[PDB]
RNA sequence: AGGACCGAACCGACUAAUGUUGAAAAAUUAGCGGAUGACUUGUGGCUGGGGGUGAAAGGCCAAUCAAACCGGGAGAUAGCU
RNA sequence: ACACAGGUGGUCAGGUAGAGAAUACCAAGGCGCUUGAGAGAACUCGGGUGAAGGAACUAGGCAAAAUGGUGCCGUAACUUC
RNA sequence: AAUUCCUUGUCGGGUAAGUUCCGACCUGCACGAAUGGCGUAAUGAUGGCCAGGCUGUCUCCACCCGAGACUCAGUGAAAU
RNA sequence: CGAUGUCGGCUCAUCACAUCCUGGGGCUGAAGUAGGUCCCAAGGGUAUGGCUGUUCGCCAUUUAAAGUGGUACGCGAGCUGGGUUUAGAACGUCGUGAGACAGUUCGGUCCCUAUCUGCCGUGGGCGCUGGAGAACUGAGGGGGGCUGCUCCUAGUACGAGAGGACCGGAGUGGACGCAUCACUGGUGUUCGGGUUGUCAUGCCAAUGGCACUGCCCGGUAGCUAAAUGCGGAAGAGAUAAGUGCUGAAAGCAUCUAAGCACGAAACUUGCCCCGAGAUGAGUUCUCCCUGACCCUUUAAGGGUCCUGAAGGAACGUUGAAGACGACGACGUUGAUAGGCCGGGUGUGUAAGCGCAGCGAUGCGUUGAGCUAACCGGUACUAAUGAACCGUGAGGCUUAACCU
């Protein structure tokens, strides 16, 4: 239930060795906006797919 | 001899003419189509390489496609194969219906089987759960202990424990084949065989005696 | 499932009588004693039916001289020679299972006639 | 599905009323009893002046059961009570002469040819 | 192990789920577009969409039966009075889900879903 | 009438499960006993350390009790670690 | 020690059902418990249901299940009546 | 026997089978008369045994509903 | 002794063979059946209950059999806590007494979120020498091996009779394991209905909330077992004990020294699964890439421009796949999910209206209405054009061909 030898900086950094963050990877340049957005989202003046939505 | 890739359509029963139900498996086996054919003095070993069903043109692959398209095929949903009986021949697109089991009387139907997923050893090794009261506490499907004490204070290899049940290759062997029917592409089989319905089987003739 | 469907609607016999719940049905069931094939009556109430096509069944309850029998009948089955409905009867439910607690005078339902 | 320690009735007129069965024989760590199986059974209650008296240790064999039996068409055939006739230890053919309630076409065997030969029904 | 079960239970109980359908349903029909988590979004759409083919017909007994459901009557009057009428022609497919960021609060997937007109 | 009966508040604490680096240095949940009495409770007062108090358990006396706590003798003494 | 599932005396006490200050649902009034979003594995906790059997479990019917109200009929041994 | 070592004494009852239980015997290792003897109606969150009912206790587990467990975002310990 | 928890029960094993069963065999005071005894054999199998804290034991009833041991008298960071053995109390006995007795009796807190090894699963990186998509051979590893009874051979062989076979074959069980959901069922708080109390929707009617899903009655899909299918084998090889054949040393005899044949559930295969990290990194098929130009401490060296393929990954709709990754399907030239349409299934004849009745109610329209995960269809909604990663012919030596 508990350590028996404090582990080392070495084991420490391979456990974190799959902590990585990904990159996003590219994001996508709307149609008529022609401003950029996550893919299958809406962008932040509210378009998708070239056609205007929500306009809050 | 050699065996046909199948679909499991699901089940059915066949009452006989004596009033005997029979629970059968209804397998659709389509025109198995050879694609490759293997001998000794390329591969080592004597085998015929077949594929079945259809698939679209768009997501079939280029090197998936040159494959099919030297052996003058249409593609098909994969490819299987099987090994040879020293006595048998085939050719390069020569197709193989259900009709070659009209004379077999019993086979053996592999498939995956229906995944379980993470599995307790009540579930997946039959373990008998411990009491469900009697002052128990905290331990009613536990696996109880693992091992022994110092003498060897390590776990044996193999040793039943949870983890992954299902989705993995079974074969059941030695069932009776029901009917075979030419037309519609069919083989009734008695019994289960493995799979949820549409899982692709591959239905071979019995090796027991 | 048309090949399931196309399959099992070659086999279904074609003058299967209607029947309800609640209704006393005689069901005579081809019985094999050695050699020879006689043909045994049945006769109680349906107390429950399950439709399936061809998987159908329904379960009949008689009272056999002394306790209490419960045969369920594939339908579709060769065995089951006639189904003929005796007394039509008039329940509410669908499945009768609270009769299997009462006898005599408690089990008694009534008739339909409509 | 008759097990240890299940109370049956009696079919024939042994002079037994209820029954209690102590083995299912035939097997080793064989779980249940059945459609025609023999059990152990001991008598929990007789009526004054049968041929068996209480306590006494015998062989029967089931002949009706709660959990039915399941004829070749998938059928199954459940009755209201479980029940047994009490075959006689050594040789077996049984101690009772009538024998009460129907019986089912599974014991259509050799030895049991005698309990089918009574029972009115089945 | 769940095989062919459909359904998300998002973590509530059974009488808290259909409560919280009830009133996001009214709040579609309401407002005619409404930003909520995208699993929410997902499963309003097989109790919304019900409710829209229901009031393609107009009798006293599916006001009554779209009152059960959804509980109230402002609804049932825009359903049977406006929406009902106004796809009449449109086979399924009355809302469409548009995916739409992440919240602040807990990053959770949220998602504007709307009915399919909002021509106005 | 009743150290009467059933049963809430109220007082308690018999069983089980949880909890056991707790939500809690003794509880929670489900049942449980008493519930007009030798009851229970508020506010104040009195009894003090070989002393109190005790329907008695070596119990209780500020989460401490086969002799409280604080300060001092005091850096007790320790053929032991 | 905490913005702690604990402890803390008195006073007011609506509706419907109910014997009732129990209990259920409500009014006046006050709250949603200061981490959320998903998924729907084992296993743990709190629960629901269960074929046939029905204490075979076990140290032991522990736990669970069952019983459960009002009126009337009826009620044994033994007894300090 | 809350007392008995030998001892699971012996006989009887209950049980298919009873080191426990009830009745009896008496060879009381090592009861016994206010450190009370023997009975004793009622009472007991008292100890032991039996039976009816009842049941997932169990045969032998199965499924379901919820809270964690698992993944994501925020905060962020501990024994060793 | 700056702590190595100690009986018994449960769960879970694992090895030994001095073998309980099954298998082979020699001797028998072995007629047969059943035995006794000894050799070989560890594949698999190897009870449920009463009593007791008990291991043990006795008893009851099974079974082919209910093996004997080791594993901290295996197993308490897996469970229990009945016994022993804390603190309370009592009995018998000992002591004047405090107390004491492995004498008895009643009551009596069992913590731990796993770092490392191990183990069960499941991925990421890199390697395998151009990259990529598939299919494979198979080194090696694991699983599986139990067995009863009935019938025939044959009431033959044997025996005076009673009784009663070897060898061989057919059937059908028990226990165990794998799969599955067609059947029989369980569940089915997501479907339908009945019903109690109360609250609300103005009210009647109808509904909804809350009361464990309020209590219930049924029930789809899925999951499931008590359900239903299948399995353990035949055969081959090399043998153990054992039995021999020919045959000397030893002109006989002799199974062994040369040579040869049998011989068992053990051994190697046969059957099922994993499997190229098998660094010894294998094979086969297919697909893709056929540009220029500088610099130097001229190397399988570095850089710039142009190109970006096969394919993968990401994203999305998702799945009888799933803890998460992974795996599978689909992304508009499209049925991947939702909706919709038709069907099925389940419940059981809705609401409104009409009629009968004083009324509760009943009847007609009406097997009505509503129907989850099902089945068959349908682009209505959402699966976006793109971007991202991956390159540009793949080293040296030697050999055989360049027909």
């Amino acid at each position: 239930a508990v350590q028996q030898n404090k582990p080392t900086r070495s084991k420490r950094g391979m456990r974190r060795s799959h902590d990585a963050l990904t990159a996003v990877t590219s994001l996508s340049v709307d149609k008529t906006s022609g401003e950029k957005h996550l893919r299958h989202h809406i962008t932040a003046d509210g378009y998708y797919r070239g056609r205007k939505v929500i306009a809050k | 001899m050699i065996g046909l890739v199948g679909k499991k359509v699901g089940m059915t029963r066949i009452f006989t003419e004596d009033g005997v139900s029979i629970p059968v498996t209804v397998i659709e086996v389509e025109a198995n189509r050879v694609t490759q054919v293997k001998d000794l003095a390329n591969d080592g070993y004597r085998a015929i390489q077949v594929t079945t069903g259809a698939k679209k043109a768009n997501r079939v692959t280029k090197p998936e496609a040159g494959h099919f398209a030297k052996a003058g095929v249409e593609a098909g949903r994969g490819l299987w194969e099987f090994r040879l009986a020293e006595g048998e021949e085939f050719t390069v697109g020569q197709s193989i219906s259900v009709e070659l089991f009209a004379d077999v009387k019993k086979v053996d139907v592999t498939g995956t089987s229906k995944g379980k997923g993470f599995a307790g050893t009540v579930k997946r090794w039959n373990f008998r759960t411990q009491d469900a009261t009697h002052g128990n506490s905290l331990s009613h499907r536990v696996p109880g202990s693992i091992g022994q004490n110092q003498t060897p204070g390590k776990v044996f290899k193999g040793k039943k424990m949870a983890g992954q049940m299902g989705n993995e290759r079974v074969t059941v062997q030695s069932l009776d084949v029901v009917r075979v029917d030419a037309e519609r592409n069919l083989l009734l089989v008695k019994g289960a065989v493995p799979g949820a319905t549409g899982s692709d089987l591959i239905v071979k003739p019995a090796v027991k005696a | 499932s048309n090949i399931i469907k196309q399959l099992e609607q070659e086999q279904m016999k074609q003058d299967v009588p209607s029947f309800r719940p609640g209704d006393t049905v005689e069901v005579k069931v081809w019985v094999v004693e050695g050699s020879k094939k006689r043909l045994q009556a049945f006769e109680g109430v349906v107390i429950a039916i399950r439709n399936r096509g061809l998987h159908s069944a329904f379960t009949v309850r008689k009272i056999s001289n002394g306790e209490g029998v419960e045969r369920v009948f594939q339908t579709h089955s060769p065995v089951v020679d006639s189904i003929s409905v005796k007394r039509r009867g008039a329940v509410r439910k669908a499945k009768l299972y609270y009769l299997r607690e009462r006898t005599g005078k408690a089990a008694r339902i009534k008739e339909r006639l409509n | 599905m008759i097990q240890e320690q299940t109370m049956l009735n009696v079919a024939d007129n042994s002079g037994a009323r209820r029954v209690m069965c102590i083995k299912v024989l035939g097997g080793s760590h064989r779980r249940y009893a059945g459609v025609g199986d023999i059990i152990k059974i001991t008598i929990k209650e007789a009526i004054p002046r049968g041929k068996v008296k209480k306590g006494d240790v015998l062989k029967a064999v089931v002949v009706r059961t709660k959990k039915g039996v399941r004829r070749p068409d998938g059928s199954v055939i459940r009755f209201d009570g479980n029940a047994c006739v009490l075959l006689n230890n050594n040789s077996e053919q049984p101690i009772g002469t009538r024998i009460f309630g129907p019986v089912t076409r599974e014991l259509r065997s050799e030895k049991f040819m005698k309990i089918i030969s009574l029972a009115p029904e089945v | 192990m769940r095989h062919r079960k459909s359904g998300r239970q998002l973590n509530r109980n059974s009488s808290h789920r259909q409560a919280m359908f009830r009133n996001m349903a009214g709040s579609l029909v309401r407002h005619e577009i409404i930003k909520t988590t995208l699993p929410k979004a997902k499963e309003l759409r097989r109790v919304v969409e019900p409710l829209i083919t229901l009031a393609k017909t107009d009798s006293v007994a599916n006001r009554r039966l779209a009152f059960a459901r959804t509980r109230d009557n402002e609804i049932v009057a825009k359903l049977f009075n406006e929406l009902g009428p106004r796809f009449a022609s449109r086979a399924g497919g009355y809302t469409r889900i548009l995916k739409c960021g992440f919240r602040a609060g807990d990053n959770a997937p949220m998602a504007y879903i709307e009915l399919v007109d909002r021509s106005e």
